[PDB]
């Protein structure tokens, strides 16, 4: 009865691919990677640039 | 108040892969599902008059 | 209120011309910036019917 298995849930266990079953899977695939919009600027036509 | 929320979750894979009774386990029966059908039955009621 | 308002200015040209160790200074740091990368797992959670 060679089971599945699965991980523990435990985060560290999903990353570094450990099961409590039989096989061990490679990585936890790549879904993408998120980074935080740079905020808007207001421009400078509300005051004099003057250089 | 926000104290009692309401959620919703699967199962985890370790306790599913072995549902009533796989690689030696037991106890753990699965959930299942039917219909009842049931039925009505109606009497066709006379109405009549004379001249 | 108006007690309190917000405020905010750049950095002297004495200060910023000579910053961490020039002309014989010390502990005038610059500010630095970095990037974190840190990742998140998810896990796949079974569910199952009988009939």
């Amino acid at each position: 009865a060679e089971i599945g298995g699965d991980h523990g849930y435990n985060a560290t266990n999903i990353a570094a691919g450990q099961t409590s079953g039989a096989v061990t899977q490679i990585g936890p695939a790549v879904m993408g990677m998120v980074r935080r919009a740079i905020p808007n600027l207001i421009a400078f036509d509300i005051c004099g640039v003057q250089p | 108040a926000g104290a009692l929320v309401e959620i919703a979750e699967g199962m985890a894979t370790s306790i599913a892969e072995l549902q009533e009774g796989f690689n030696g386990s037991t106890d753990n029966p699965w959930n299942e599902m039917g219909f009842r059908i049931d039925k009505q039955v109606i009497e066709a009621k006379s109405r009549q008059l004379k001249a």
